[PDB]
């Protein structure tokens, strides 16, 4: 290819400031939201828990309402 | 419906070359010094003929580097290719986020 | 969403724009001796005007051009559709119906009113006995009637099994096993290849197949 | 590949320690280019470019905030 | 000016991206300058998820290395097959023109 | 008759060549074209038309 | 929107139609042999 180009020091100086400035907010943010992502898992564990039992509940009297209609239907 | 531009003139611009803006001579974006890039905006017509010729006029040009020279190669189809994924991608950008892996990012 | 697909209803420029692909992938002439895609486009119409002139006959000068414009209007579609976030608009079976429909239409009528009596001499296949007479006329109106929903279909549902069948395939292709990405990819090349093959013969096939409507 | 190893220990390594009073020079020209003039006699290929290298520097700070916070896919 | 046909078509990088895109650059960037630059794109597409790896990505990339392995094995008979023709073309025309003068 | 073989050998010397010539250059120095009221075809030759 | 894709198709294929009735390559092959042969000499008197 061409000859190589050594780039303008202001652009290198704000290229590289511009990275450490993206890992030390990367790592602020990712320490952030990490303690936000447990206390939604924290609180949709017991959100689960209470879903899960309701809807097992309501499951399991529709599977045996729909399993007496059809054995009506079918006259066994 | 067909026919060629007003401003063309065989007698004087030689051959039709589709590619090239026969009107008066206006400076291209690229050298306009933005101090009077307003200006420049104003002086083009919004016209949809307008918009309809220079658009035209920009695809004889890309006809005329990658595709009628005569050892053309498959380039020119293959930035067909990209271009309308990219264009059919933003179409069906709310499609394409809706099904996203991460929550945050 | 598996079927996300075949939802037209995109953006406020909808996936409608996917029939103005073919006018971006025709090539376009300028110089007198001409380039080498457009001499290979030619090269190839010539070729199929040439396969088709033997089943036209001379009564069907404007067959000529009529089946070559729909088989490049299927065959840009079913071809370019298939690279990723392309919309297919032959897919839908909307589109082959309304090239599929107005053609068999276009043939029907012009033979009832053009040659009736030869038309109805036409339903007898030359040799079948008078008691299975009426059932052989029955036979060739039912024929003739599902001749446009056999080409729509045709080309709508296999152009359909042949993007979900890739649809299932890449919802599968998980990116931390490199793996299972690897086959995926593997089984995915083999797939459009196939799917590339399907979609040059599906067009042949609508090709030949409104020939040999429009000269019968 | 060996030439783009070349060019990348020419090109994306970090500026010179004894530039930096130089690219304050040129950073106080660009607020003398700020308040004054120097960007209204740009023409629009320079400008296009001007613009497109600084994308590059904001693309870099995303790469580092990727590597502040590991994988690429999000935040994990 | 009359226009004239170039032999050769622009300058092509990676397959498809023009080479005037990359040499823009040069004046400020170096060489390694656009392909930072796309490279920060893609990983910024695919860092905020803008760039969703759906299940049309491994389409994308299966017809990539099918046109490849395609292009790689078959360009030099389909543009010697092309090149054939025109030639025969121009033969004929020049053919003409000779045995007019004669 | 000498006089127009002359002149015709004089303007398919002064053509422009083939190489260079464009798709409307070709056509008017050769005026035969194809036309809105002309006999037609998707391949427009020397025997696509009547010949029947 | 079965109206709007009927007109848009239609016109499309109209569209393809006439993109290929201008695809052929014009062979000016046209031989001027037939010029060796059209020249008569002049008949004397017998
Ligand atoms: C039968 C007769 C013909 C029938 C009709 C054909 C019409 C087209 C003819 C083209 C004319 C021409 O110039 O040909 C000579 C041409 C040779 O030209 P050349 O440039 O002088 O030779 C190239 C050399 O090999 C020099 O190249 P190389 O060998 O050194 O390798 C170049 C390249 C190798 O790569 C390629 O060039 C091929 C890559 C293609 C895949 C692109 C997929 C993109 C999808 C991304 C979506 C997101 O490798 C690289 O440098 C690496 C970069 C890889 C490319 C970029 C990959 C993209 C990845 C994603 C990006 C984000 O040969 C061919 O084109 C042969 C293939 C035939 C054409 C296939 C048609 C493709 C689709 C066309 C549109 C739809 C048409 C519908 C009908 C389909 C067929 C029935
Ligand atoms: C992804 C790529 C896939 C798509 C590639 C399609 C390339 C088509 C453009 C070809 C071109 O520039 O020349 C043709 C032609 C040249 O026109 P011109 O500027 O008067 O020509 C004089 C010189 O060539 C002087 O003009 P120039 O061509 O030398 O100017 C170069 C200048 C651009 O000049 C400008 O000031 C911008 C104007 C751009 C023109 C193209 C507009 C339409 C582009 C559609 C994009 C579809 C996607 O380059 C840039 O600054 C572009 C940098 C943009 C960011 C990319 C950074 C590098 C990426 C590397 C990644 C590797 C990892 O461009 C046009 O005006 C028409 C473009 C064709 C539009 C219809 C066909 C689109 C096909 C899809």
């Amino acid at each position: 290819f061409a000859p190589p180009v050594n780039v303008s020091p202001l652009i290198r100086a704000g290229r590289y400031g511009a990275l450490v400035v993206g890992i030390v907010y990367g790592s602020y943010r990712f320490g952030s939201l990490q303690k936000r992502e447990n206390e939604w898992r924290v609180e949709e564990a017991r959100r689960k828990v209470i879903r899960d039992a309701l809807n097992a509940e309501n499951k399991a009297k529709a599977t045996r309402e729909e399993m007496l209609y059809l054995a009506k239907e079918t006259g066994v | 419906f067909g026919d060629y531009p007003a401003e063309y003139n065989p007698k004087v611009h030689g051959p039709y070359d589709p590619a090239r803006f026969y009107g008066k001579a206006d400076v291209p974006l690229g050298q306009v010094k933005l101090g009077e890039l307003s200006q420049w905006l104003g002086r083009r017509n919004k016209n949809p003929q307008a918009v309809a010729a220079a658009v035209s006029r920009g695809w004889w040009r890309w006809q005329h580097k990658y595709v009628l020279p005569r050892k053309g190669g498959i380039a020119p189809y293959i930035q067909l290719i990209v271009g309308c994924s990219i264009f059919f991608y933003a179409i069906n950008y709310g499609k394409m986020v809706a099904h996203r892996q991460r929550k945050y990012h | 969403s598996l079927f996300s697909v075949f939802d037209p209803t995109s953006s406020f420029l909808s996936n409608w724009l996917s029939m103005l692909i073919p006018l971006l992938f025709m090539v376009m002439s300028f110089w007198l001796i001409p380039s080498r895609p457009q001499f290979l486009a030619k090269s190839v119409l010539m070729g199929l005007n040439r396969e088709m002139s033997l089943l036209m006959g001379p009564a069907s000068f404007g067959a000529n051009i009529l089946v070559i414009a729909l088989f490049l209007f299927i065959l840009f579609n079913n071809f370019i559709g298939l690279f990723p976030y392309i919309f297919t608009a032959t897919s839908h079976l909307a589109v082959t119906l309304s090239l599929a429909v107005p053609l068999w239409i276009s043939f029907i009528l012009y033979t009832w009113i053009k040659e009736t009596t030869n038309a109805l001499a036409h339903l007898v296949p030359l040799g079948t006995p008078a008691p299975l007479m009426p059932f052989m006329v029955l036979m060739e109106i039912i024929s003739n009637m599902i001749r446009p929903i056999t080409l729509s279909v045709r080309l709508a549902a296999n152009m359909i099994a042949g993007h979900l069948l890739l649809t299932l395939l890449g919802a599968q292709g998980t990116l931390e096993n490199l793996y299972v990405t690897s086959i995926v990819v593997f089984s995915q090349i083999i797939l459009l290849m196939l799917e590339f093959s399907v979609a040059i013969i599906q067009s042949y096939v609508f090709m030949t197949l409104m020939t040999l409507y429009a000269s019968e | 590949l060996a030439t783009f190893l070349k060019y990348a220990k020419v090109e994306l390594t970090p500026p010179g320690p004894a530039d930096v009073p130089k690219i304050q020079e040129g950073i106080q020209n660009l607020i003398h280019s700020a308040k004054t003039g120097k960007w209204k006699q740009v023409s629009v290929r320079e400008a296009w470019l001007n613009t497109l290298i600084v994308t590059e520097i904001a693309m870099w700070f995303f790469v580092g905030e990727c590597i502040g916070k590991g994988s690429v896919i999000g935040y994990r | 000016p009359r226009p004239l046909r170039p032999v050769n078509p622009g300058k092509v990088r990676v397959g498809f991206v023009p080479e005037e895109w990359f040499t823009f650059f040069y004046n400020k960037t170096g060489v390694t300058g656009p392909y930072v630059l796309g490279a920060g794109a893609l990983t910024f597409l695919l860092s905020k998820e803008i760039y969703v790896v759906e299940h049309e990505f491994y389409t994308g990339v299966a017809i990539a290395i099918m046109g490849t392995y395609g292009v790689k094995k078959f360009g030099k008979q389909i543009a010697d097959y092309a090149d054939k023709g025109i030639g025969e073309i121009e033969q004929s025309f020049k053919e003409y023109q000779d045995s007019s003068k004669i | 008759r000498i006089e127009n073989y002359k002149a015709e050998l004089g303007k398919l010397g002064q053509m422009i060549p083939f190489e260079h010539m464009t798709l409307e250059d070709f056509f008017e120095a050769f005026p035969e074209k194809v036309l809105n009221p002309d006999p037609p075809s998707p391949n427009v030759k020397k025997k696509p038309f009547k010949n029947n | 929107p079965w109206i709007m894709v009927f007109l848009v198709s239609m016109a499309l294929l109209w569209a393809i139609m006439t993109m290929v009735f201008f695809l052929y390559q014009p062979r000016s092959v046209s031989s001027a042999k037939g010029f060796s042969d059209r020249t008569v000499y002049l008949n004397w008197k017998w």
